[PDB]
């Protein structure tokens, strides 16, 4: 790896410059490099780490959105034939995001989830491991696209389960997981009434544990509330 | 498109 | 090269696509290989070209800022010594964006500026140069950077002397050109009287040419004229 | 920063 003779700190220094300059790519391939020191990541390298990835795949899926609605339009009743060029280049940011998205992949598989054995750092990982599964999902059309949204959904499940048992309902990560799970449900699984349902119920049982919090945790909790409240009007 | 984090 | 295998043709529509993805990384790759086929440039194909180079080296200019101020305040009196790694960060950054300088005024010199003999295209190509000059300019510390600097100039000059003589004063490339150049005495060459002296000539003399333009060309040149304005007020 | 294009 390129990143192999940097220091560990010197990596996370460089991932924490590379997030100021808005290089993201650069963030990515530093914390890449951090973790495959083989030291298990604090807090806050982990959310360097989601951070990172979750801004270079959020860039690509928006790149394939545009180029997947352009090679649709051109394959409509009466619409002129411009040839390859927008099935290849769709394949081309789609083979790269497919390459992203198998790197977190690898991360997690080797070796952060197997290390990770406190709720919070397993739950996160485990997040991880099926958003980036639904990324994958949302390109897929082959003989494996339902294995790839079975994996999303058991790396989904095995979060929400361990959620459940070791953090409390306003856990920040647990409500991302929820949120995101949900947004599974409703856009990749075909099941819009699971994923009302379980926004529904992560908000509800959120609102009645906020007594429990200080002023600081309960702006995290609201602020990710907020989202599944969104969801929910948009939903309904 | 729906919020996620 | 790596796009030496595809039609020309299709680069062009592959750099309109990355365009409309904002991938604009892919729009000069593509872009650079539709130069490399040795045919001359449209108006059309100009404007792809200089989008392209313009947004990859505005994202890494932006980031290089933000570097360079972090790495001065790392330098200041009192502050905790950090390590090399800001100065080794901005470094990576600076040379990423001098390769692409490096690259665009290949191009230039290999061989669009030697075959451009309308007044619009060599025009166009001159300030590209001078342009990407400045750019280097903007970094540079060594014992070239006087001769950086007048590379830009002399680009510049070369472009404004040939635009003077074959363009109208209304003329966007015309207009665009002294923008830029004015914006080089300022931030460059250490003039801010030049570069007010020639915005502002720059805006009259096509302030009086207006009368002359249809409604789209008077668009075309009045929106150029408020960028002169806009540096004026900034300025004074 | 001052414009440019
Ligand atoms: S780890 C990056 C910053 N954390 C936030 O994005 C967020 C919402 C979160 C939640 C779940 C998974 C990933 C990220 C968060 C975490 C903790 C406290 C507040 C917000
Ligand atoms: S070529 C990209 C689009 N052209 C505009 O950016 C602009 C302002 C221009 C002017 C000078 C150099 C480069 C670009 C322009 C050109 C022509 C007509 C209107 C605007
Ligand atoms: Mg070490
Ligand atoms: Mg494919
Ligand atoms: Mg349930
Ligand atoms: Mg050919
Ligand atoms: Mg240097
Ligand atoms: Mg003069």
């Amino acid at each position: 790896g390129a990143m192999g003779s940097m220091e560990r700190a010197s990596l996370i220094q460089k991932a924490k410059l590379a997030e100021q300059a808005e290089r993201y790519e650069d963030m990515a391939a530093f914390m890449k490099g951090a973790v495959e020191k083989g030291e298990e990541l604090s807090n806050e390298e982990r959310c360097l780490l989601s951070v990172a990835y979750k801004n270079v795949v959020g860039g690509q899926r928006a790149a394939w959105r545009v180029l997947s609605s352009i090679e649709q339009k051109s394959n409509e009743e009466g619409s002129e034939e411009k040839g390859p060029e927008v099935r290849e280049y769709r394949e081309k940011v789609e083979t790269e995001l497919q390459g992203v998205c198998d790197t977190v992949l690898g991360l997690l598989d080797s070796h952060l989830i197997k290390e990770a054995g406190d709720a919070e750092s397993r739950v996160f990982y485990l997040k991880m491991k099926g958003d980036y599964y639904r990324y994958l999902a949302e390109v897929a059309t082959g003989d494996d696209k339902k294995r790839i949204i079975d994996s999303a959904r058991s790396a989904y499940q095995e979060a929400m389960d361990i959620s459940k048992k070791e953090m409390p309902p306003t856990n920040p990560i647990r409500l991302g997981l929820a949120l995101n799970f949900s947004v599974f449900h409703y856009e990749i699984a075909n099941s819009p009434e699971e994923a009302i349902s379980l926004a529904k119920t992560t908000f509800d049982e959120a609102m009645a544990d906020l007594h429990t919090l200080s002023e600081d945790s309960y702006k995290d909790s609201t602020l990710i509330m907020q989202l599944l409240r969104d969801n929910l009007t948009l939903w309904t | 498109f729906p919020a996620t984090v």
